[PDB]
């Protein structure tokens, strides 16, 4: 499928920036995890993030490492996550899906049988958090013989030959973590995936420098995370939040 | 692009987020450097020397043996300052460190010894060291928390995850992605990315060396073999190295089996477990059905890690080295034998590589061997664990 060529292309024409919310899936629960992304998307999420819950999530800090702590507490696993993205794709066929995976989970069943689940239930692009572009061969091209887009780490400490990686290698977008202006113009003259910036998106102002700067938009890493963790014990409350903060954090993308 | 192979076969590699390469790559060019390095080389030295107490006596067993054909030395690593092999490669770790312009350590720890020996390192070489430790590791060692902090380092207990090792080596690496301009990462065991297991192997292989000069000098020829537990694989590793091209000599790894292999209590992820993808390298791994990490069981703290550094994967691999495991029951025995008949308390992670020679002699008491066992520390730290299991059984 083409679903990030055609949001870039959508957006293109509306003069208007991605706004992409991470969350961890089932996170706090199955059944609520699933209300949590519809009010994602019905608020204006442009595309999905979404975590597999991993023992060890070493690229992690705490919000979600509690999150995972959270979807274990309630038994979730990785089949149950891929059941819950068919049915996210069911509801919701032309916005991007991305994960957010550990190596562990990819390699586990074998490489190839990973990214063809994901091609099956709908999944647009995988980030695995601990697979540099060093060591990235066999997972990019799995990846790209089953449609979906392998998403790189372009992180603050990046030099020129990491930017030509990078803008080689990746599809979909390009994950942004030196001068701001140098990474960006350098991106685009090595025709890379768009550019995110996902630096601590925490607010409606950091969307609009986003742009301003020239990136394709954000992707808010753990603020939506940060409000089901702060409103547990009222998941209606949870949802309201969750709406005002997206809608604000969309219009912003104007 | 690295200068070094990251790899032993298919097993070792970087898996880190891109945003640790730099650091990855910095301190493999250190690490070459320092090793064509002769004022490098005359500094570790020296430390080893006249800090740390090398070379480590090679001690014939005189009692142990008696009425069969088997001759069995301990490479004495339990008379270390620090009372463990770990000393060997803080030292040189901290010196790589300096040679960054780095002022600040970081380590993770299960037992302890590691972050001890990072803080005494840390200590004389006048190094900030943070120490991060699992919330469960920091409840049930105590005394190694004390001696790390009488060293002025600061021990923080890690509640992540399981609260246990692996979730102490997850918080170093998260520590380092952000501090590696001024903090090195002292990793305790020749496992994790490219270049800890070559770094590890390197600055502990003085083992193997002297072992080599000392059964030369008293038997006039090579052992039949060398054996060592394996946690993550240092104190094996250093023994090794100098005899993998001397292919008659046994190499002889011991994990901890536990409660036993078939309870699924154990930690033997070489032989029992399955390749995965975690800390920083491609390894047999302690893990779920679906991938989840899990922890190494065994009566001994120190072989905790619930993975294997990969050049012992790759050693296994190809045949140059046997693996094998040792149960909690079987270690303890071994620990017990060598109190009373050699006088020598040992480290009951180093009892398992003494329980695997033991059988070796008493189940062939007429084959004639030569085995030198690594004892990789002192088994002080080990007495109330070992006094309450006595007293549990009834026989004190
Ligand atoms: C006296 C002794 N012998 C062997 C080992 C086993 O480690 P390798 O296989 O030699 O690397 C250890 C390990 N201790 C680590 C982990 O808890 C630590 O202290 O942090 C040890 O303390
Ligand atoms: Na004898
Ligand atoms: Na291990």
């Amino acid at each position: 499928m083409e679903r990030y060529e055609n949001l870039f292309a959508q957006l293109n024409d509306r003069r208007e920036g991605a706004f992409v919310p991470f969350v961890t899936l089932g996170d706090p629960g199955i059944e609520q995890s699933l209300k949590i992304i519809d009010t994602l998307i019905d608020a204006g999420a442009d595309a999905l993030e979404l975590g597999v819950p991993f023992s060890d999530p070493l690229a992690d800090g705490p919000t979600i490492q509690n999150a995972n702590l959270r979807a274990f507490a309630a038994g979730v696993t990785p089949a149950q996550c891929f059941e819950m993205l068919a049915l996210i794709r069911e509801k919701h066929p032309t916005i991007p899906i991305g994960l957010l995976m550990y190596a562990n989970l990819v390699f586990n069943n074998g490489i190839d049988a990973f990214y063809a689940r994901c091609e099956q239930v709908g999944v647009d692009s995988v980030l695995v958090a601990d697979v540099p572009v060093e060591e990235s061969a066999p997972f990019r091209q799995a990846a790209l013989r089953h449609n979906i887009a392998p998403i790189f780490i372009c992180p603050p400490n990046a030099d020129d030959d990491l930017l030509r990686q990078v803008a080689s290698y990746g599809r979909g977008y390009t994950y942004l973590l030196l001068p701001l202006h140098h990474l960006i113009e350098k991106l685009k003259e090595y025709h890379a995936a768009p550019a995110l910036q996902g630096f601590g998106i925490s607010s409606p102002e950091q969307v609009s420098a986003a742009v301003r700067a020239g990136a394709a938009g954000a992707i808010s890493g753990s603020a939506i995370v940060k409000i089901i963790e702060k409103n547990l014990a009222s998941p209606k409350q949870m949802l309201a939040e969750l709406r005002s903060f997206v809608s604000a954090m969309k219009a912003a993308s104007r | 692009t690295t200068l070094l192979n990251p790899y032993f076969g298919e097993f070792g590699g970087m898996y880190v987020p891109q945003i640790l390469m730099p650091a990855l790559n910095q301190l493999e060019e250190a690490f070459v450097s320092a090793q064509k390095d002769p004022e490098f080389q005359a500094q570790f030295a020296d430390l080893l020397k006249n800090y740390a107490g090398r070379p480590t006596a090679l001690t014939k067993c005189q009692n142990i043996t008696a009425g069969t054909r088997t001759t069995l030395y301990l490479k004495r690593e339990d008379l270390l300052h620090g009372g463990a092999h770990k000393t060997n490669q803080v030292l040189g770790q901290a010196l790589l460190a300096k040679r960054m312009g780095k002022s600040e350590i970081i380590a993770e720890t299960g037992a302890g010894q590691h972050g001890v020996a990072s803080a005494l390192a840390s200590a004389l070489l006048g190094l900030k060291c943070r120490i991060y430790m699992g919330a469960k590791d920091v409840e049930r060692q105590s005394p190694n928390v004390f001696r790390m902090r009488l060293m002025g380092a600061e021990v923080i207990p890690v509640h992540s995850g399981s609260a246990t090792l692996k979730d102490a080596c997850n918080e170093a690496l998260r520590d380092w992605s952000g501090s590696y301009e001024t903090a090195h990462y002292m990793l305790g065991t020749a496992a994790g990315p490219h270049p800890y297991p070559t770094i590890v192997r390197e600055f502990q292989r003085m083992i193997g060396e002297e072992t080599k000069a000392q059964i030369l000098d008293k038997e006039g020829r090579l052992p039949d073999a060398v054996i060592a537990c394996v946690g993550g694989g240092s104190n094996a590793i250093g023994m090794f190295a100098d005899f993998i091209n001397d292919t008659s000599v046994g190499l002889i790894g011991v994990e901890p089996g536990g409660h036993g292999i078939e309870t699924g209590e154990h930690g033997a992820p070489l032989k029992h477990g399955r390749v995965g993808i975690y800390f920083g390298m491609k390894a047999p791994m302690m893990q779920t059905a679906d991938g989840q990490i899990e922890e190494s069981y065994s009566i001994s703290a120190g072989l905790d890690f619930p993975s294997v550094g990969p050049q012992h994967a790759y050693l296994n691999s190809i045949g140059r080295a046997d693996y094998v495991s040792i149960t909690d029951d079987e270690a303890l025995e071994a620990f017990k034998t060598l109190c009373r008949h050699e006088g020598i308390i040992p480290a009951l992670e180093s009892s398992h590589a003494l329980a695997h020679a033991l059988k070796m002699m008493r189940e062939q008491p007429e084959k004639e061997q030569l085995l030198v066992v690594n004892l990789s520390g002192r088994g002080d730290k080990d007495i109330f664990t070992v006094h309450d299991i006595l007293k549990a059984r009834g026989e004190i």
